[PDB]
């Protein structure tokens, strides 16, 4: 259940997801 | 190699036939 | 002074340059 | 029916930035730069520093970057080890466990530049199709390009998918692409395959299209809107020297589009097929033939001894995996025979 | 194999019977 | 912003020459220094072939693969 | 007047000739999975289900309907051996007839509905021209999609009102038609687990089932009609290839690989179950299980099934046939008939050799006997070359333990050299080649067949989905 | 052109569904739960993929064929 | 009956579409029948 | 060279004319097939 | 019976094409 | 056999490319 791979890949999916944020973010900055 | 032969002679009329038969309808 | 073609541009080179000098630096390593 | 065509409605967030997005700018960024320019820009560095540091001495027991003393033909990016099988390599992953030293070693690199380059090209085409709406023109470039994508994707990631695992997929190298083609050759036996004979057919008169059609451009020019060049002067000339000519500049374009598309495509299916190991490696008839009559042999008998010399001398250090040694004996020989 | 001869010489003679009822040229 | 002012402009060309030369002297000293065989792992000419190894090294493990590196490696 | 790639986009405005043209299709399908049922049915051996399984005789159709509790043949015959009960309505024959009755009624759908093809229920109440609701048809057709997935996931797998679904022991040795009660944890989602597929249906026939009733209830918004342009059909045949060809991949990923949903008693082996010594490993497992109850070498070997041990042999491999090697795969290398013996090569001095199993990938390796060490004691070499670790320089002898020739052994150097050949292949195994006149080249097992078809379609149903979303965004350009 | 097309009663019965084509909401609707739902559809897609491929390992999943005699 | 159908066309292809045709037919049956007969 | 010949007819033919000279032909050929096989 | 294989296939291919030609012509 | 489906196949080809050279269809 909180097997390492798992942390590996919550850890991953978090840090896509702060990928994305930073982009729409900086996208939405530079608009306006 | 009977299964050849037929596969052969098959590609070569049916579909040769088709375009002769469009094209004789269309002129 | 902070445009796309500029980030585009530095980001093209400067890793260029960095391997440049890496690569010219490396040919003269002792085998 | 309860609003207008999207004409102004209220501007949203989204509006500013596929505004911002659309600008006719040097570049155009476009909704999939968001997908492109990223990606291949990792894809680039991807191969550029793998072929400079790292090596692929535990992978495959070879030397392969400029560090080691290689030069540019013979570095490249060498797959992952027969024992990674079809893992996806993620840094994060258990095989690499988020160390990068490692992560490298066990050439993961490789799988990286593979998926990021694979997502570059969907984003590239998606850029096409985005230009051409924007322009408002026919996407047939999409449509062109999408043969290349074709060939990437049944060569690169169809096939070793189909194989033991990644190890058997191309490393990004010349060296190493002339290495995966002789291994082809040698087990494959992909020359004899009727789709690669169909691909190269295509190509090579891809290539005969190009030239003859510029030089006939570029020999019926007029003399200094209306069409630079003699559209008849060169009809008549093609039709009295190889019989037939093209009569409709749309049907000519056309089929300069048409001709590498489809080659590369049934190339493609070759490949697929290969894949599975549905290889036309064989007659029957003629090996039964030359099995009973020893003095019986063609050309074909000849390749196929050459694709036994050539498994037999390679596979002892292509596949060291399968920790294959061969007594002197056993290897091939012509003499032999 | 000539059952697969006759066969097909049969269903062409056929073939040709339904092209003239059906795709009659309209005379003149 | 037309590409001539910004060749013909001092500034541009000030920071450049003081900047290109280092990220010159950077990737020399990164690679001189070794530096570049321990962070991307490269094995130094005279490591090759470890004394309890003296043939290429071989894999033959999936998931359990960081310390087979590291008895391969060194 | 159109061109000859465009005469069937006529039907584009008119839904009565649509309509007739889907049943025509629908109609197409049904003929011939009745047509290849009957043929299948009428080739089929079921003499000798041990040796002679479905799926060396190139049964293509038989499988899909074995794999769903389809057992029972109106001949007498069963696919388990026996002749077991009444056959009943539901047969192989049944199902043929069955699917050729309902292409026939599809025929005579297509019929009615081409002859008549103006109706007002396709005419807009509003405005005489005809129209179509699109996300409301998706409604209503997600809808019963999810009933249907919800009864196959609850009445008919389940066992509950059906009869469920195939299973088989890991090795494939015993495996037949059961219920599969439904696994709700995480152990439910791993490929090689039925209850998966149980739970599976259940949950996507329940949240279609919701899907469905939301897009009834709910109609999409204008940003999203204008930008997707719902209000064509074209992008809805864009879309519908999108999910198709990513269904082919999928599928024939699932079938390659290897999962809950292809036992290997009626598709035949994985390769890679080969490659990683599966039966070999097992073999020799329950072998040293045997000798350490204390029973000889010869009676711990003769415990083997046939079955397994015929599963660990090369033949038995789909990446090892030929693109135009045609035939099922007795046709290759005859029709097996009994399992000789597990071959034991030993050298004068007493050293057990073994020869190195050819890996999938080569065609003809040379063979080669290695010591329990690792190192090369004998080898037979090339044609008409050179020889010092030959055969009759070594002077090995080969003595088969279990099978037909248990006990036997042989001194022979021709005799010795031919059984090392054979074992090279992995169990040797007698075959009658004279029946079929076999050629003496193995083929592929309907495994490969089914991924290499379904990943080419696979391709070209990318190209159509590239091609028809373009053709749908660029409307207006491409109208003119 | 103008004449309607033939009745019938399971076509009457019929019309209410197809009866509005065209009609549309205004706004943007529910596209933030398309983007909150192909994210999570995403998600599931990666978990399966990873379990699959082995590259995800979970104590309960044995992810092989010596499965099948479990449970 | 329905009234006559509105959108009814037919095909056409020109002498140039027949020698094509003819002449991928023939092509594509002298490449593959060579692995046919096998 | 001589001047253009002066009787130059073209030969026709019509569908009806067709199809009596494939009927022929395939009765022809589906008569004689069987003693030609023997 | 190899020649009355070939003997067929030709009076069905020769005269057959030729018909052909000639109407193909006419229209 | 085959020897004479092979020719044939040629020989049928080569017809094509002589019918497509001489019997070429005017334009328009
Ligand atoms: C848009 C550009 C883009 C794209 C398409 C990719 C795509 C990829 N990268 Mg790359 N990468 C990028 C940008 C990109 N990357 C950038 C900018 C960097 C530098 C920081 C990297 C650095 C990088 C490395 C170092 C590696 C990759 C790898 C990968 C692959 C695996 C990714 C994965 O599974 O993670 C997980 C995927 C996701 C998180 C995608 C989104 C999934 C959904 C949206 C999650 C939804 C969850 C939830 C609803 C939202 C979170 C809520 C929470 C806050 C509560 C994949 C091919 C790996 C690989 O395979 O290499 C071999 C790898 O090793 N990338
Ligand atoms: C759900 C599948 C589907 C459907 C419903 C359609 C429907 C349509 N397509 Mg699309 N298409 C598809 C898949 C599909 N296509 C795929 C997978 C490809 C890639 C290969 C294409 C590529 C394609 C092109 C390039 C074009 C179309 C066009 C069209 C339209 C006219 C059909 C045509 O070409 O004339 C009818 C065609 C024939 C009579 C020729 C058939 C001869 C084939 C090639 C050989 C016989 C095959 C065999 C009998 C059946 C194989 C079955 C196999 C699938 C298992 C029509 C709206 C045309 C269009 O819309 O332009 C306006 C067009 O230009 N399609
Ligand atoms: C080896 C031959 C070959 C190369 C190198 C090539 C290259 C290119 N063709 C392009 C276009 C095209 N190619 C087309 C048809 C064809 N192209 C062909 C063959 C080739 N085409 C053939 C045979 C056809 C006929 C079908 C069309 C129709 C187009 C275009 O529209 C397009 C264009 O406009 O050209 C100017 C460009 C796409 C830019 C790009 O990738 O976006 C950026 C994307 C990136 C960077 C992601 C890809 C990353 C790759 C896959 C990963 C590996 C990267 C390493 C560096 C590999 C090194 C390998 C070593 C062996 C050296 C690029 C210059
Ligand atoms: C006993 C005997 C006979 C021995 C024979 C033995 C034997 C080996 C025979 C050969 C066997 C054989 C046929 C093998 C080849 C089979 C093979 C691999 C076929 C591939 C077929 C296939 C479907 C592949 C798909 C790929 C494909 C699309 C290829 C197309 C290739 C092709 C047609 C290219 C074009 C070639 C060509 C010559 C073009 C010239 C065009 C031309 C005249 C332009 C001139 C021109 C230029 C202008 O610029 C303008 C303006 C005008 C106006 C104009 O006119
Ligand atoms: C045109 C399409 C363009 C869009 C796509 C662009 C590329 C997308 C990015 C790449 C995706 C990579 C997918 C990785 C799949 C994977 O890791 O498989 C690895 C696993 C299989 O894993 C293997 O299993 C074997 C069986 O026991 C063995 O145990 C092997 O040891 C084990 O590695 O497969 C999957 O999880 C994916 C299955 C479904 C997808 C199949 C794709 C097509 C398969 C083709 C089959 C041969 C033909
Ligand atoms: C053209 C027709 C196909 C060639 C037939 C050649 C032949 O003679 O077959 C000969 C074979 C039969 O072959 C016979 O089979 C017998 C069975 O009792 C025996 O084994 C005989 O020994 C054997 O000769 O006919 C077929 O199997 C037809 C198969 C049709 C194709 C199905 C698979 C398709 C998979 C690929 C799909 C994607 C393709 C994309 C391409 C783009
Ligand atoms: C938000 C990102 C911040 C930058 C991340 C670092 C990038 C530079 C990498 C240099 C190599 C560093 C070596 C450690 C590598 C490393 O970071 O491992 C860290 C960690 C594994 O480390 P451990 O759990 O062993 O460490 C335990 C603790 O000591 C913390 O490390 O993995 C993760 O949790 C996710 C990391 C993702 C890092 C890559 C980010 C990109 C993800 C893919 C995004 C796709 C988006 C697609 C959108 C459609
Ligand atoms: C003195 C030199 C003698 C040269 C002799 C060789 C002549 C070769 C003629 C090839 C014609 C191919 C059929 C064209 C059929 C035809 O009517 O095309 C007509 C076409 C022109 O079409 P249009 O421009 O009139 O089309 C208008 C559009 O609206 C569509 O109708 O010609 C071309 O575009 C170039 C085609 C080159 C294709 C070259 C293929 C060569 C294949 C050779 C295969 C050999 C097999 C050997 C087996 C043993
Ligand atoms: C079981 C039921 C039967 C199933 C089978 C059904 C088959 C249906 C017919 C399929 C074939 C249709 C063929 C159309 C043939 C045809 O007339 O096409 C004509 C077409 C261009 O025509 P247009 O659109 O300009 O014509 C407009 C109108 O006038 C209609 O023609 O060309 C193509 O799109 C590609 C043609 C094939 C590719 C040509 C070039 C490459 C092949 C030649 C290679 C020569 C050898 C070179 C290397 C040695
Ligand atoms: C080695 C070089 C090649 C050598 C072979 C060359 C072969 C040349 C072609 C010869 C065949 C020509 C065929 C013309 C065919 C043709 O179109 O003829 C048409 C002709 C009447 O045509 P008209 O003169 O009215 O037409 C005027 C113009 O419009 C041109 O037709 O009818 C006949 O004279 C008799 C025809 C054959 C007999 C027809 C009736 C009896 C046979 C049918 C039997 C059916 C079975 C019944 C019993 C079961
Ligand atoms: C992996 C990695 C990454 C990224 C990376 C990158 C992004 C990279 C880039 C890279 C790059 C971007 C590179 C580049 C390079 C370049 C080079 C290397 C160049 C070279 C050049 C040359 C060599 C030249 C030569 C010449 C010329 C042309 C002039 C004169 C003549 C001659 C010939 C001399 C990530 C974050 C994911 C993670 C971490 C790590
Ligand atoms: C009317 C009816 C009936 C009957 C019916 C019937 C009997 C039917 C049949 C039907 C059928 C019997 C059908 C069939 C079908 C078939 C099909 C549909 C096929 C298809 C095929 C295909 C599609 C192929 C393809 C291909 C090939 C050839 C190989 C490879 C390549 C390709 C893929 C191209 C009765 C009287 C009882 C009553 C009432 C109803």
């Amino acid at each position: 259940a909180v097997t390492p791979s798992l942390k590996n890949f919550l850890g991953s999916l978090i840090a896509g997801a702060t990928v994305l944020g930073g982009i729409a973010l900086a996208i939405t900055a530079v608009s306006k | 190699n009977i299964y050849g032969l037929t596969a052969t002679a098959l590609f070569i009329i049916i579909p040769t036939s088709f375009l002769l038969i469009l094209y004789v309808k269309t002129a | 002074i902070f445009t796309v073609r500029w980030l585009a541009i530095h980001g093209i080179a400067v890793p260029t340059i960095f391997f440049l000098g890496a690569i010219t630096a490396m040919q003269f390593i002792q085998r | 029916t309860i609003a207008i065509g999207t004409y102004q409605e209220k501007r949203t967030w989204f509006d500013d930035a596929d505004d911002w997005l659309r600008q006719d700018r040097f570049v155009f960024v476009g909704w999939s730069g968001l997908l492109l320019f990223p990606c291949a820009y990792f894809a680039l560095g991807g191969w550029l520093t793998g072929t400079t540091f790292v090596t692929s001495w535990y992978t495959h027991g070879l030397a392969t970057s400029y560090l080691e003393g290689c030069n540019f033909l013979t570095a490249a990016v060498s797959t992952p080890a027969n024992s990674m099988a079809h893992s996806l390599l993620f840094v994060w992953g258990p095989e690499a466990q988020g160390d990068f030293t490692r992560w490298c070693q066990l050439g993961g690199l490789w799988a990286f530049v593979a998926l990021h380059g694979a997502f570059g090209l969907i984003g590239f085409m998606l850029r096409q199709f985005e230009i051409a709406r924007s322009v408002n023109l026919r996407p047939y470039n999409a449509i062109a390009f999408s043969a290349p994508i074709a060939v990437f994707v049944s060569v690169f990631l169809i096939y070793p998918l189909g194989q033991s695992g990644w190890f058997f997929a191309p490393s990004f190298g010349v060296a190493a692409i002339f290495r995966f083609i002789l291994f082809f050759q040698g087990f494959h036996n992909w020359t004899l395959n009727p789709f690669h004979m169909m691909g190269v057919a295509g190509v090579l008169g891809a290539a005969l299209l190009c030239a003859i059609h510029g030089a006939t451009v570029e020999n019926t020019l007029f003399e200094d809107a209306e069409e630079t060049y003699s559209m008849v002067t060169a009809n008549r000339f093609w039709s009295q020297i190889f019989g037939v000519a093209f009569s409709n500049k749309r049907w000519l374009h056309f089929f300069m589009l048409l001709v590498p598309v489809t080659g590369l495509w049934m190339s493609a299916i070759g490949v697929v097929g290969l894949a599975l190991n549905l290889r036309a490696y064989d007659f029957v008839s003629q090996e039964i033939r030359a099995a009973e009559d020893p003095e019986f042999e063609t050309f074909y008998t000849k390749n196929i001894l050459l694709n036994e010399g050539i498994r037999a001398w390679m596979a002892a250090q292509d596949q060291p995996h399968e920790r294959l040694v061969f007594p002197e004996e056993v290897l091939p020989r012509g003499n032999a025979l | 194999m000539e059952a697969l001869v006759y066969t097909f010489l049969l269903v062409g003679t056929l073939g040709i019977i339904f092209f003239s009822i059906f795709f009659r040229d309209p005379p003149r | 912003r037309p590409f001539s002012d910004i060749l013909t402009s001092i500034r541009y060309w000030v920071i450049h020459s003081i900047t290109v030369p280092a990220l010159f002297i950077a990737g020399w000293l990164f690679v001189s220094t070794g530096l570049a065989y321990d962070v991307f792992g490269t094995p130094r000419p005279n490591e090759y072939f470890t004394e309890d190894r003296q043939e290429a090294p071989l894999i033959t493990d999936r998931f359990n693969a960081l310390e087979q590196v590291k008895k391969l490696s060194g | 007047g159109l061109p000859w790639y465009r005469v069937h986009t006529v039907v584009i405005n008119d839904p009565g000739r649509l309509i007739s043209v889907h049943l025509m299709h629908t109609a197409l399908v049904s003929g011939w999975a009745g047509s290849m049922a009957l043929f299948e049915i009428s080739v089929f051996d079921p003499s000798d289900p041990v040796l002679n399984p479905m799926w060396r005789q190139g049964m293509f159709v038989l499988p899909f309907m074995t794999r769903l509790g389809i057992t029972q043949s109106w001949g007498g015959w069963t696919i388990s051996g026996e002749t077991a009960t009444n056959p009943g309505i539901w047969s192989y024959e049944g199902v043929a007839a069955a699917h050729i009755i309902l292409s026939g009624a599809l025929f005579l759908a297509s019929v009615w509905h081409w002859t008549y093809w103006d109706l007002e229920l396709f005419r807009d109440p509003r405005t005489g021209k005809t129209a179509l609701d699109l996300p409301k048809i998706f409604g209503i057709h997600l809808f019963l999609s999810g009933l249907l997935c919800f009864g196959f996931g609850a009445f008919h797998v389940t066992g509950v009102f059906g009869p469920g679904i195939w299973v088989s022991d890991p090795y494939g040795l015993t495996g037949r038609v059961q219920p599969v009660a439904p696994s709700w944890g995480a152990d439910g989602f791993d490929p090689y687990n039925p209850g998966g597929i149980a739970s599976h249906h259940i949950a996507a026939g329940i949240l279609g089932v919701l899907a469905g009733l939301f897009h009834l209830c709910v109609r999409p918004s204008i940003r999203l009609y204008f930008g997707l342009s719902m209000g064509s059909i074209e992008t809805v045949l864009s879309s519908s290839i999108a999910a198709v060809f990513w269904a082919a991949f999928v599928v024939a990923g699932t079938m390659w690989y290897g999962s809950a949903a292809t036992p290997i008693e009626l598709f035949g082996p994985t390769r890679y179950q080969w490659d990683q010594g599966f039966f070999q490993q097992e073999i020799q497992k329950r072998v040293q299980a045997s000798l350490a109850e204390g029973a000889s070498l010869s009676d711990a070997w003769s415990r083997i099934p046939e079955k397994l041990a015929f599963y660990d042999y090369i033949g038995n491999n789909p990446a090892k046939g030929g693109l135009f090697r045609t035939g099922a795969m007795n046709s290759g290398d005859g029709i097996a008939v009994g399992w000789l013996g597990h071959a034991s090569f030993k050298d004068q001095e007493g050293r057990e050799l073994f020869v190195r199993r050819m890996p999938t990938f080569f065609e003809t390796f040379p063979v080669l006997l290695l010591d329990k060490d690792g190192i090369v004691r004998a080898d037979v070499p090339f044609r008409k070359a050179e020889s010092k670790y030959s055969i009759e320089q070594v002077g090995v002898s080969v003595t088969f333990y279990g099978g037909e020739l248990d006990g036997l052994t042989f001194t022979d150097p021709a005799t010795v050299k031919k059984y090392a050949r054979k074992a090279q292949l992995g169990e040797i195994f007698e075959f009658d080649r004279s029946t079929l006149q076999s050629d003496g080249v193995f083929r592929s097992s309907p495994r490969g067949w089914f991924t290499f078809g379904h990943v080419c379609f696979a391709l070209l149903f990318f190209f159509g989905h590239i091609w028809h979303g373009a053709r749908t965004i660029f409307r207006d350009v491409f109208a003119g | 052109f103008q004449e309607p097309g033939l009745v019938t009663p399971l076509g009457t019965l019929l019309r209410p569904l197809n009866s509005e084509a065209g009609k549309v909401l205004p706004g943007w609707g529910t596209t933030v739960l398309m983007a909150v739902f192909i994210l999570l559809f995403a998600a599931f897609l990666l978990i399966i993929l990873e379990i699959y491929n082995s590259s995800l390992i979970l104590d309960d999943v044995s992810m092989s064929w010596e499965t099948l005699a479990k449970v | 009956m329905a009234r006559p159908n509105p959108n009814k066309q037919v095909v056409e292809l020109n002498r140039t579409s027949l020698y094509w045709g003819l002449l991928l037919i023939f092509v594509l049956a002298v490449l593959f029948s060579s692995y046919i007969f096998n």
